[PDB]
């Protein structure tokens, strides 16, 4: 019958697997305990996003919103576009939806408008220099987020154009189980409606933590003015990692709020980035949830990745245990030769996943 | 020589691009993008008309020969068997 | 009789069209 | 020459309802021309 | 368009 | 000798498959 | 320079700068709250920056001369 | 046995599709209809989609209206007027 | 701790700040085959090497439990709510086959594929009639419907299979993997097999969803009664004013081929309308309107359990509808003016 | 109503629809063609 | 077959306990065990896969578990240009 968990816990991660298997899920117990139990508007939203997408699916929310269930569709697609609720902004979406692209009917054209920056959540260079250029990895050759306009906390109100233009069976089986060379450190400084000098100070800020290093830097000065800047002044810096050898990157991403020192915000994410890469062996803990995935519904292969110390904490542990339930498919762990270092690799097999649902 | 010195090169059928035409018969519905395998060049291919077009499929074996300006190559053999064979109700496709 | 029964089938008709509309 | 025999084979034509029997022959798109082209012939004489 | 949101939340 | 070695060497040819 | 720079009076340290004046600033204006920044220039044109982003809500040619001092009514936003 | 109820349902649905295989068809299903065999307003009922042979005349709504009154503003502001001159 | 929150936990600034005054523990980090077909080979033999490896690599219970029971193991399997006919009617001749099941083989809705009358089967195969098809290791019987793409415009619902070509069925049933070929027989069991090739079609399944939207095509048929040369009255199209109101100017042709439009419906009599012609009409003309209704699938689904029955060679289902016509003793359906019936044209003079 | 987006759909589709053989012909024909004409001449050449 | 699992059958055994036919009924259902060969894919290890037996239905399993052997071949039964040894071949 239905697999049946509890909590909101990884609330997208159990229904977009669900919807990845084909096989029905039931999540129930969604904050029994709190004042206001049941879904909120924006997972209700998002849960409103696979329906536009996903054909033949249903969905049903208990009486006092507690417990959902799930039975998954065809993926289908289509041009669509989505209203992102103010609690959250479009990052909360479309990295979920990142998750399901390139295995439809029918091409993913969705416009996302709403807030497009928090504090918790993605931002459009998270997922365009951060997320995505994993993709070109995995074999999903051409895929883009366009930005049109971008909208600040608390007002938002801003636009984003996903298309990713490749379609694919399955992803490419993953083999790596070296530590990528970096070979140059960039990024993107944004802000709404406010003077450039911030923007420069983000740099300035970056700046100074990482002139230590030995490396070229060439962060982004880029301001948006006019009616395409926002209903509320805001902003926020995006540093990624870059390795040419193998086009591996590796990013970090904050948002700043009222009272802040730019130079502080910007020593942030210099700094910010600077400890993810300590944490990262070949792919950082942001990049983990997208790349396990994808290589549990490869082939029937067994592929490579090299995974530090510090990736495995409950974050990796919880996002296993839920795939095999899924799945039934469990990632082992064998320890590098190297003494150097002690990262591991984690060999994991595609269930034989295929894009039933493409015209042939 | 198209094949460099062969009379006959064989390919892999990727995507037939003329399956969206409205038009019956049309030249293009006729036209079908083909990987040749002693290279791995993609090259497009005639089949005789649109009623061999059904007996062609994606992931199958297909012999090419010389010859919507252009296309060079003419699809004579798939799978096992030629296509007029299979046109005239001779045979049926292995698969 | 048969004149009302030609309105109510009228008036059917015309909640359908709303239903359309 | 790829078409066969069975596509070339004959299509036949309907005739006037039984119903319809007493306003004549049924007219087909042949059978109009002939009477439109002859009013063409009728009108234009009677133009000049 | 199939399948349907079936939604009980008061 | 070259057009027959070119001829043989076709049919050697096939889809890759995996057993 | 025609830019009017914030410092922190705790900190000692410079929090963000006023730009776009198209001549100096006369005269220089905290709202009660503290949150808005109203500035008069002899650009003969109010600016009224707001504290939590320093951003202009708004752009004001008041005087066809150039307004040297400008005030608040205690409490209140005029 | 819970197979042999299995067939139960089964072979009560082989005998309404078998009634239904020889009962008349519905006047949808027929083809070429007339007035007379469907029953009366029943296209009414139904959503039938049917082609058209002159233009839809146009509908003079308000942004119809605002587009045009814009661009005569805009001649008049370039004193663009197609107006016959003394030749 | 969840992954709701994207930025995930780091440490304070002044920690972090004083964790990298200097930029060290991290300087390690930063700075020929003859023909293609052999490098497709060597890149699935390369594949095929290193999962070998790790498998030997991993203890003989760690292997079983990742790559599970391989073939050639001689293995038992335990199966629970089995039907009770079954070891009953058990006959050893008879083969028993398993065979594992894909996510989408267990889903059930509409299968679209591309499907042909088999070229040694008598006859044509009609829609809306059982046929026991054969997809993957499951063999079940439905009730397809056969249709055309109308120079793919429309999909268009087809009353029999195409005689010596494919066209597109649709039919309901577990679903499959697109390019997933398929063979189909209308009878199975040994009393009715007789001497007809027993292979009905033969078909490829071309795509997978939850439903279709075949439609099937409308005449609306009128009769003039009163013409004035381009203008014409027509009687009996509609039953009243209002149907005419919805279809006006909707395109009109005669038989002939005079293309008109429905201009104004007349008040008297109910139903009657005026159309506008290219040309004057005759009175024996019959004017046409072209229209489109929807037309459903049937959800029927039968396996076809031989191995569960006694004979195990006489499983019966759905009857074809001529074997109905000929059990209760129906004529074939027909209409006296459906009926063909030689023309001969008498050369007309004119006045 | 229903009629202004069913024919404007219909002529956004056509106009694609032509675009699309349009460019493959002249795709094909110039590229194609130009190693035609490059074997021919070799042809010659020998 | 390179794509899927799939099995025939060697032997055929019913593991329904005598009381339970007699307590019930025969109609009661039935647990069963099927021995033989795998073949294509791999297996999983885990129970619960989803299969399908020609004329039955779909059933899920509820236990697996290798056996040795039973027709073990030559070059396998003597490791625990040569012609086959008579001794060697081996009916099952």
């Amino acid at each position: 019958k239905y697999t049946t968990f509890q909590g909101s816990q990884n609330f997208r991660l159990r229904i977009v697997l669900a919807t990845l298997s084909g096989k029905p899920i039931k999540i129930e117990k969604i904050r029994s305990g709190d004042l206001n139990p049941g879904l909120k508007d924006y997972e209700v939203s998002f849960l409103r996003l696979i329906e536009s997408v996903t054909n033949g699916s249903v969905i049903e929310i208990s009486y006092t919103g507690t417990t959902v269930i799930y039975r998954p569709g065809i993926i289908v697609g289509g041009a669509s576009t989505h209203i992102c609720p103010s609690s959250k902004p479009v990052g909360y979406f479309v990295e979920p939806m990142l998750y399901l692209a390139p295995f439809s009917k029918k091409k993913f054209s969705i416009l996302f408008k709403g807030i497009t920056a928090s504090h918790n959540d993605a931002g459009i260079e998270a997922i365009k220099w951060g997320l995505m250029p994993v993709m070109e990895k995995f074999g999903v050759r051409e895929c883009a987020l366009h930005t049109l306009k971008r909208g600040s906390p608390p007002l938002g109100g801003g636009e984003v154009h996903l298309v990713v233009d490749s379609l694919i069976a399955q992803p490419i089986t993953m083999h790596e189980i070296d530590r990528p060379i970096i070979s140059s450190i960039t990024g993107v400084a944004y802000s709404t409606r406010v003077s450039p000098s911030l923007v420069n100070r983000m740099i300035d800020g970056a700046k100074k933590v990482l002139k230590n290093l030995q490396c070229e830097v060439n962060i982004t000065a880029d301001v948006w003015r006019g009616e395409n800047s926002g209903k509320s002044p805001g902003w926020g810096i995006t540093l990624v990692a870059q390795s040419k050898q193998k086009g591996w990157s590796y990013f970090a991403e904050d948002i700043g709020d009222a009272g802040s020192i730019p130079e502080e915000l910007g020593e942030k994410v210099a700094c910010q980035l600077l400890e993810e890469i300590s944490k990262s062996a070949a792919v950082g803990r942001n990049q983990l949830p997208l790349a396990i995935v994808y290589m549990v519904i490869g082939k029937e292969d067994i592929g490579r990745l090299r995974i530090n110390k510090e990736q495995i904490d409950e974050r990796f542990i919880i996002l296993l245990r839920d795939i095999k339930k899924i799945f039934n498919t469990e990632v082992f762990l064998k320890p590098v030769d190297e003494a150097d270092n002690e990262d591991m690799i984690a060999t994991i097999k595609g269930i034989g996943f295929t894009n039933t649902s493409k015209k042939i | 020589s198209p094949f460099g010195g062969s009379s006959h090169a064989k390919g892999i059928v990727l995507e037939k691009l003329g399956i969206e035409s409205k038009q019956p018969n049309s030249a293009i519905r006729k036209c079908v993008r083909v990987q040749l395998i002693k290279n791995g060049k993609k090259v497009t291919a005639f089949v005789p008309n649109d009623g061999c077009l059904n007996f062609v499929d994606e992931n199958d074996e297909v012999l090419l020969a010389g010859f919507i300006p252009g296309v060079r190559f003419k699809v004579v053999k798939v799978s096992g068997v030629s296509l007029l064979a299979l046109w005239k109700e001779k045979k049926e496709k292995p698969r | 009789t048969l004149a009302n029964n030609v309105e109510s089938k009228l008036r059917d008709d015309l909640e359908r069209l709303k239903k359309i509309r | 020459k790829l078409v066969h025999d069975v596509q070339k084979k004959q299509h036949r034509e309907r005739s006037q309802l039984t119903s319809r029997s007493r306003y004549g022959f049924l007219e087909k798109h042949k059978d109009y021309v002939k009477r439109a082209q002859d009013f063409h012939r009728k009108q234009s004489t009677l133009k000049v | 368009k199939r399948g349907g949101v079936i939604d009980k939340r008061f | 000798t070259m057009q027959r070695s070119s001829d043989v060497n076709e049919r050697k040819l096939h889809v890759p498959m995996v057993d | 320079d025609n830019t009017v720079k914030v410092f922190f009076l705790d900190s000692m340290k410079f929090y963000l700068s006023l730009y776009g004046h198209k001549l100096p600033v006369l005269s220089i204006d905290i709202s009660f709250d503290s949150k808005m920044i109203i500035t008069s220039s002899a650009d003969k044109n109010i600016k009224i920056w707001g504290l939590d982003f320093g951003d202009c809500h708004k752009s004001l040619f008041a005087h066809q001369d150039s307004i040297m001092n400008v005030k608040f009514l205690p409490q209140s936003h005029n | 046995s819970s197979f042999e109820k299995q067939q139960i349902e089964i072979r009560k649905q082989i005998e309404q599709l078998e009634n239904e295989a020889v009962a008349e068809k519905k006047w949808s299903l027929k083809g070429e209809v007339k007035a007379k065999d469907r029953p009366e307003d029943a296209l009414l009922t139904e959503e039938l989609e049917f082609d058209r042979t002159a233009k839809p005349v146009p509908v003079i709504t308000s942004e119809v209206t605002e587009s045009l009154e814009d661009m005569i503003r805009r001649r008049i502001q370039d004193s663009n007027f197609d107006d016959l001159q003394r030749r | 701790v969840d992954l709701e929150k994207f930025v995930p936990y780091f440490d304070t600034f002044e920690k972090l700040a004083k964790k990298w005054k200097s930029v060290d523990a991290i300087k390690e980090r930063f700075l020929e085959y003859d023909t293609w077909y052999e490098l497709q080979k060597a890149k699935i033999s390369k594949q095929l090497e290193i999962n070998n490896i790790e498998y030997q690599e991993m203890t003989p219970e760690q292997r079983q439990r990742i790559e599970g029971f391989k073939a050639g193991s001689y293995v038992r399997i335990v199966f629970e709510k089995v039907p009770m006919e079954f070891v009953k009617n058990f006959n050893p001749k008879f083969p028993i086959v398993m065979g594992g099941l894909l996510p989408t083989e267990i889903k059930f809705g509409i299968v679209k594929a591309r499907l042909r009358r088999h070229r040694w089967h008598k006859k044509i195969l009609k829609t809306n009639d059982p046929l026991v098809l054969s997809l993957g290791w499951r063999r079940f019987q439905t009730l397809p419907i056969y249709t055309t793409t109308d120079s793919r415009t429309r999909t268009r619902m087809l009353k029999y299979t195409p005689e010596h070509t494919y066209c597109n069925a649709a039919f309901y049933g577990p679903l499959c993997s697109p390019n997933t070929p398929f063979c189909g027989v209308q009878i199975v069991a040994n009393s009715d097999t007789g001497n007809g090739f027993r292979i009905a079609a033969t078909g490829i399944v071309e795509e997978i969803d939850v439903n279709i939207e075949i439609v099937k095509k409308l005449k609306l048929v009128g009769f003039p009664y009163k013409i004035f040369k381009n203008t014409a009255f027509i009687k009996d199209m509609f039953s009243s004013a209002m149907e005419v109101a919805r279809f006006e100017g909707a395109q009109i042709k005669t038989v002939s081929g005079i293309r008109g439009e429905i201009k104004r419906a007349l008040s008297k009599p109910e139903g009657h309308y005026r159309a506008a012609f290219e040309d004057k009409i005759l009175m024996s003309d019959i004017v046409i309107l072209r229209s489109w209704y929807p037309v459903r699938v049937k959800k029927f689904y039968n396996p076809v359990t031989s191995l569960l029955l006694k004979e195990k060679t006489e499983w019966k289902g759905l009857r074809l509808t001529g074997q109905i016509r000929a059990a209760m003793n129906l004529e074939t359906p027909s209409n006296p003016d459906s009926a063909y019936h030689k023309i001969e044209r008498v050369e007309r003079h004119f006045n | 109503f229903e009629a202004r987006q069913r024919i404007e759909e219909k002529n956004k589709e056509s106009s694609d629809y032509h675009a699309k053989m349009a460019h493959i012909v002249n795709t094909i024909n110039t590229e194609e063609g130009a190693e035609k004409n490059k074997y021919e001449r070799e042809r010659k050449l020998r | 077959r390179n794509e899927h699992p799939y099995m025939l059958a060697d032997r055929f055994t019913d593991l329904t306990h005598p009381e339970l036919i007699e307590t019930q009924g025969l109609q009661i259902d039935r647990k069963v065990a099927i021995y033989g060969y795998l073949h294509g894919t791999p297996l999983p290890s885990a129970p619960g896969t989803r299969v399908h037996i020609a004329g039955v239905g779909d059933f899920s399993v509820a236990q697996i578990e290798k056996l040795p052997d039973p027709c073990p071949t030559p070059f396998y039964q003597q490791k625990l240009r040569k012609r086959l040894d008579d001794k060697d071949k081996l009916i099952y």
